[PDB]
């Protein structure tokens, strides 16, 4: 293979360059399962492979890093993905997580409610989303770009992602948004990453690597999602848990990436080059303050 | 005067044959770590499993106040190493056992401080 010993498979660049039409996703291995190590949950394995892949990219890793994780609750009432992120991230990293339903978490702070109720004063160095509604898996209806939490995520990135920061946002055949693909062109690099443990699913993480705050490439998101599905439809990925057994190089290196505050007028080509290489983060370095909007109602008489 | 005693309730439920709390979050790790009980990153040795701390805390999992005037949690935001022989019930293990304040090992499951 070669591929079976990786944490997963990233969309090859040539598939990004196509102009495919959207088809139904029909995966050959749809129903295969990886053999997980004894007692290990799918969500731990999936997040572990995501982080192993992110270790291969040029993520900025400043002191006093700030990471926010949407869709972090499980139907079990715990947060396995958050637990993996906290293991991966340098000790001391500020980690906030959130979900619609109540759950217990290892994050530094947790907000319960619809993601649209979440507000933050500060900018973030990394945004992870596992948000998903399994109702979208209806093959009897047309597969159009979805709004909902994707509309929130797009605005949140444009308003609250530090220049230089990165994102990993979970999509599927039916859970996707064209504007989010378009926003991938505002990063120095991007891909769609499929974990080897969950390769039987049309799930992927759309990863934007080093945010530039402006279009570097113009992407048509309807077309790009068709390109992604074409890739999946024609490239069966062998289910594999092999990478889970080598955790010796798992921790994210604390690079001490520089953080500066800068005004739009100061973002020259040399700055943009440092951003693009994972060598600079642009944001305020103030205290991290978050909140959840609460709707108040009195239902008496 | 009245306070719910969740610890005693779980101990008695277990002695009566109740199934231990499940879905504690087990971490992947090298299993070449220090073996200390509660750490900022997984530190299981060959004879332990590492778990996300909040998922192994009776008070976190039951949604009840922590028995501590400040309500602080020893486990949330950390990782807990559980002997593999006791990993079927991490919440029971952390409830019933104590960490040596000197070496950070579990009393009776790694602490050698009382040796000659
Ligand atoms: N609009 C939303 N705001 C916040 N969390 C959401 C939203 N939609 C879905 N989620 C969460 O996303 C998670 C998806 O995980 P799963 O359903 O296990 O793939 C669930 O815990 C949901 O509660
Ligand atoms: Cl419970
Ligand atoms: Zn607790
Ligand atoms: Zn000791």
């Amino acid at each position: 293979s070669s591929q079976a010993w990786q944490p997963g498979v990233a969309m090859p660049n040539l598939y990004k360059m196509q102009r495919m039409l959207l088809e139904k996703c029909d995966l050959q291995n749809y129903g295969d399962s990886a053999t997980l190590p004894k007692g290990i949950m799918m969500n731990v394995a999936k997040y572990t492979q995501l982080c192993q892949y992110l270790n291969t990219l040029t993520l900025a890793v400043p002191y006093n890093m700030r990471v926010i994780h949407f869709g972090a609750g499980s139907d079990k009432g715990v947060a396995p993905g958050t637990a993996v992120l906290r293991q991966w991230l340098p000790t001391g990293t500020l980690l906030v997580d959130s979900d619609l339903n109540d759950f217990v978490s290892d994050a530094d702070s947790t907000l319960i409610g619809d993601c649209a109720t979440v507000h933050t004063a500060n900018k973030w160095d990394l945004i992870i989303s596992d948000m998903y509604d399994p109702k979208t898996k209806n093959v009897t209806k047309e597969n159009d770009s979805k709004e909902g939490f994707f509309t929130y995520i797009c605005g949140f990135i444009q308003q609250k992602l530090a220049l230089g920061g990165s994102v990993a946002i979970k999509i599927t055949e039916h859970s996707w948004n064209a504007d989010l693909y378009k926003l991938m062109g505002h990063f120095a690099w991007w891909t769609a990453f499929v974990t080897n443990v969950n390769a039987s699913s049309s799930e992927a993480f759309l990863i934007g690597c080093n945010y530039l705050g402006k279009p570097r490439e113009q992407i048509d998101g309807y077309v790009m999602h068709a390109n992604y599905i074409f890739w999946r439809n024609t490239n069966p990925i062998q289910l594999s848990s092999y990478s889970l057994f080598d955790m010796s190089k798992f921790p994210l290196k604390l690079r001490g990436t520089a953080v500066m505050s800068l005004k739009e007028g100061q973002i020259n080509d040399m700055i943009l080059s440092l951003l693009s290489k994972g060598r600079l983060i642009i944001r305020e370095n103030n205290r991290v303050v978050i909140s959840s909007d609460v709707l108040v109602n009195n239902e008496n008489l | 005067a009245f306070a719910v005693d969740a610890a005693k309730a779980y101990k008695d439920y277990l002695a009566s044959g109740g199934q231990p709390i499940t879905n504690c979050v087990k971490m992947l790790c090298t299993h070449t770590g220090t073996g200390q009980a509660i750490t900022v990153t997984p530190e299981a040795n060959m004879d332990q499993e590492s778990f996300g701390g909040a998922s192994c805390c009776l008070y976190c999992r039951c949604h009840i106040d922590h028995p501590n005037p400040k309500g602080f949690c020893d486990l949330k935001g950390k990782y807990v190493q559980i002997p593999t022989t006791c990993a079927n019930d991490p919440v029971g293990f952390t409830l019933k056992n104590t960490v040596c304040t000197v070496c950070g090992m579990w009393k009776g499951y790694g602490c050698s401080c009382d040796q000659l």
